[PDB]
RNA sequence: UAGGGGCGAAAGACCAAUCGAACAGUCUAGUUGCUGGUUCCCUCCGAAAUGUCUAUCAGGACAGCGCGCACGCAGAGAGAAG
RNA sequence: AUACCACACACAAGGGAUCGUUUGGCUCCUGGGACGAGGAAGGGCGCAGCAGAGAGCGAUAUGUGUGGGAGCAGCAGCAAUGACCACACGUCCCCGAAUACAGCAUAGUGCUGGAGUACUCCUUGGAAUUAAGCAUAUGAGUAAAGGAAGGAAAAGAAACUAACGAGGAUUCCCGUAGUAGCGGCGAGUGAACAGGGAACAGUCCAACAGUGUAAUUCUCAAAUGAGAAGUUGUCAAAAGGAAGAAGAUGUGAAUCAGAAAGAAAAGCUGAACGAUACAGGGUGAUAGUCCCGUAGUGUCUUCUUACAUACGGUGAGUAGCUGUGCUCGGUAAUGCACAGUGAAGAGGUGGCAGUGUGCAUCUAAGACUAAAUACAACAGGAGACCGAUAGCAAAGAAGUAGGUUGACCGAAAACAGUGAAAUUGUGUGUGGACCCGAAUGGAUCGGGCCCGUCUUGAAACACGGACCAAGGAGUGCACAUACACUGCAAGUUGAGCAGAGGAAGUCUGUGAGGCGUAGUGAAGACGGAAAGCAGUGUGAGUGCGACCCGAUAGACUUGUGAACUAUA
């Protein structure tokens, strides 16, 4: 049997090449920030002429309250994923002050 | 089952099981001759093969190997000074996906796409070939070999300096 | 030897070949050849037998004889010469049929369009002798 | 040989084709594969294969064999490697050899016997067992660690 | 009104000489620890119907007794004398 | 035993074995992959001078044109004012998707329906069987049943692998590998990246079209007008060519004679001649030169293929989550669905559940794509294949004669050759069931129960066997193995694939992988004996129909039946 025989700090050398830098690419041209603009704008229109839905209501209302670990819960439970509950409460708040 | 064998396992229980024979071996190495053969006609002076970059290969176990890759990046091509649409018109492969990451790697390829420029020869038309009796290349263009070395000596005051 | 590959060598496929002829292929299996005299009379060294021609036969019983061809039996691949017979118990006689390729032509028979057909294959000759 | 008649030609005209007259030749007897193991077969398993019946060890869900295929050689092999005729020159001469293992697709130098020609020589591999490294110091060689 | 369905003044009766689950065709050469059969000559060697475990008792496997190829070699299915 | 019964031999009967022969079958390879509302596939009925079946053809049931050219198979009649054949065209009865119909689109014309389905794609979904019982599991996402398309079909240019000093669409071959794993952890199942090759190619739509004028598509007129679609958004450019391949067809060398003998010479004997042609077929016995070809050479006809504009970084009942059912090697979810719930513009992934944080790599929810790969009908070429109880069921009017109420089921028969055995008559001999040993001029003497088979034991009141011929049962592949034989040896090898070559053979390269060159532990980790690799064959184990024949049963169909019998 022809494996197993290394151990695993020998394992982890490596040969010394000279690497290249990554090109960045943070120029952004004046049209392409015009584009951004637009869709960002487009955003508010539809939020001031729809209103909120009702889970964003009820949200809303324990966050008076400062109810803010049963917010958590009740919006972990809505839309799966706790990173998508944490963006949204942040969105939301933001939205009411 | 009787006395000491390593204990079975041939997996022929499944009656939807289907063979393939070989006969048409032979045959089918006839017409792939064929077919190569009048491919090279419809192109005469060119080479029936394009030219492809040198790249290391995978793992641990293959680190100490060069092989053949796909296309040469738009990197490579610019700055052996030529324009990727005169590339292609010159027999040239294109691969945009791959990225350079060493500065070693880039630098032969570049060697590649000067040595090739160099030996290439340009005609007016087909028959200006033909009167000149131009006989055209076969097989791979510039492929490794990646042989094994031959063993070094050296006096016992470099040992302290340099370790091989 | 053979280098062409799209002709055949089978036993079985060359005898199915000659006993299914039909047309042309037919009227070529009742050739014959001619005499050293016509062969410079005329430029063909071999013609189909008709009626009314004169042959010698030169093997089997019949050997030696000559005479005028009565009948061509394309069916069964045949000729009746003159005079060639066979009695039977009655008395009554029976002529025998000759397979072509035992014939030799002495004189044609020049009825009909004859004269056309030797034409046409002299012409065929020359068209590619002469190229 | 290269050609032998087979048995079964010789028993034609003897009746059972040796499989006997009480016992015979039936479908299936013992039953189908490597079943039975349990029960009527016991005695088979327990004489020949006594580590069947088990479970053991720790489980990967995916390996990878390439990360962790190796081979080795042993330092009274090293100037094997090298052809005769190159062996035959270094042994007289006063330079020192410099062999790499990488070359020839070993990578771990094990402790095994002693050296050939007890002169220095320079080894490259990617890990060596500590008999090893002293063998190759006692002769004034060189030990190279590399990737 | 048609097959795990019909129809029955009820006998498991009848549904194309077939019914305590029809016919045709296919899967399918279904399976069988059970019965029957198993094809030329001469030469040389030659058994067992016992033990252990088995949903085992008309079957298996392991060991014991045959044969083939044989590295090698002071032994013996008998007595004495302690 | 005059005449009965048995045996031997000769002749005549009776049957169709054997040997000789074959315009048929089977297998592999290459091409081809061509149907229908312009009425198909399949069914019926008519048509000849004498004509039942089969073949061919439609009330024009042998018509027209082109290229050829000699007879029409029997009998009577026809034919250079064209017998007969080959290529195309014209004509083409009734039923059948069967339609004077149904559904559907356009300004309008229209399109679909049925047939075929070996190979490819999409659904639906078993049981026998193996586990020596059986329920999870296996057989198997297989059979069966439905939908759909083409000469191929599907797939296809990363919300991709990997952790290297990294690579770079899809498909196919060698390989990782009977491995990592799944599994009453039982029986059994079971992938991916690498490394070596064949063939290679990339692009479109939306987001986002001239506003000093819809510049766009269509119809009728006219030589410059009317009208339809469209602002719920139309409109983003080139001719062009010689090559390459497949068929059809013309031509095409060179011999005569003889004794004996035969129905017949091409045999045999002597003398010649051709060869870039001695492949093969036909002729009254075995032919280079008798006939058709072959090697070599000419012509002609079809088919295939090729240059232009403008752009990016937000595609939703989606991705995901909870519950649930199926599925996969995928294991605290591999893929697919249904119901609840439901995003962000920034998100997805890195084979073990969760939370946080850097790092690497990609961009889903719209579309198109060649080549390398698979396999029926029909056509062509080959073979260490079969030779009339074989080979396809079918070497002749074979899916026929004939049969089922129905679905469906289904034979025999070669040559006017040879002419075995069983069995029969006549004649001549020898015996009274016959075999073995030994003999007479002649009566007979001695020994023997009926074979095959299971069985402690068969002549058995155990079973199979009336008689003869022909057929009739340990085989093929995969994987480990021990032995015998062969080459090289710390190494070894016909992987696939390329180069040469009148070629399914052979020769030569390039070049992986595998096993070996030393072992120990679950592993971290450590290290210190023992010739192997690839073949040619034999004995033997396991899985597939598995030495040959044989159940009662189980399942599945968009298959059939109330002519007998039950009831309204």
């Amino acid at each position: 049997m022809k494996i197993n025989k290394l151990n695993n700090a020998s394992k982890a050398l490596s040969y010394p090449v000279k690497k290249l830098a990554k090109t960045e690419k943070a120029p952004l041209t004046e049209k392409q920030q015009r584009s951004k603009e637009l869709k960002k704008f487009a955003m508010s229109i539809a939020r001031e002429v729809g209103g909120l839905a009702p889970y964003e209501l009820r949200a809303t209302e324990l966050l008076r309250r400062d109810e803010d670990k049963r917010c958590k819960k009740f919006m972990k439970k809505r839309l799966g994923s706790l990173k998508m509950a944490k963006k949204k409460i942040e969105l939301l708040a933001e939205e009411m002050r | 089952m009787r006395g000491n064998q390593m204990l079975p396992n041939n997996h022929f229980n499944k009656g939807s099981m289907k063979f393939k024979n070989w006969f048409n071996q032979p045959m089918r190495a006839l017409k792939r001759k064929e077919v190569r053969e009048q491919k090279s006609k419809i192109c005469y002076p060119n080479p029936l093969k394009k030219l492809r970059p040198v790249v290391r290969c995978c793992s641990m176990r293959y680190n100490k190997k060069v092989r053949l890759g796909r296309g040469f990046t738009k990197m490579e091509i610019e700055k052996a000074g030529m324009d990727i649409k005169y590339a292609i018109s010159v027999g040239i492969a294109v691969d945009l996906r791959r990225k350079n990451k060493n500065e070693e790697g880039l630098e032969e390829n570049v060697k590649r796409l000067m040595d090739y420029k160099n030996k290439l020869k340009f005609f007016t038309t087909v028959r200006e070939a033909r009167d000149n009796k131009i006989e055209q290349y076969k097989g791979e263009i510039m492929k490794p070999v990646n042989i094994i070395p031959e063993v070094k000596g050296i006096k016992v005051e470099e040992i302290a300096t340099i370790y091989g | 030897m053979k280098f062409n590959k799209n002709v055949t060598a089978s036993r079985r496929k060359n005898r199915k070949a000659h006993f299914t002829s039909i047309g042309l292929e037919r009227t070529k299996l009742m050739n014959a050849p001619l005499s050293k005299d016509l062969k410079e009379e005329y430029g063909i060294k071999r013609i189909a037998v008709r009626p009314g021609d004169m042959v010698k036969v030169v093997s089997g019983e019949f050997k030696k004889k000559e005479g005028v061809v009565m009948k061509v039996n394309r069916h069964d691949i045949k000729i009746e010469v003159e005079g060639c017979f066979v009695q039977k118990e009655d008395g009554k006689k029976i002529n025998k049929g000759i397979h072509p390729s035992n014939l030799r032509i002495i004189k044609l028979s020049m009825e009909k369009d004859r004269a056309e057909i030797i034409n046409k294959k002299v012409e065929a000759m020359k068209s590619e002798v002469k190229a | 040989m290269f050609n032998k008649k087979s048995k079964s030609r010789k028993l034609r005209g003897h009746v059972s084709h040796g499989y006997g007259r009480v016992g015979k030749h039936r479908k299936h007897p013992a039953g189908r594969g490597k079943s039975g193991g349990l029960k009527h077969l016991r005695s088979l398993f327990q004489r020949y294969h006594p580590d069947h019946f088990r479970k053991l060890g720790i489980v990967m869900f995916h390996r990878n064999k390439n990360a962790d295929f190796t081979r080795t050689v042993n330092v009274s092999n090293l100037w094997g490697l090298m052809k005769l005729e190159e062996q035959m020159k270094f042994k007289s001469s006063a330079e020192v050899p410099v062999v790499d293992c990488r070359n020839y697709g070993y990578l771990k130098v094990l402790g095994g016997g002693d050296l050939s020609v007890k002169k220095p020589i320079v080894v490259i591999a990617r890990q060596f067992t500590k008999d090893a490294e002293e063998k190759i110091n006692a002769v004034g060689g060189k030990c190279v660690v590399a990737a």
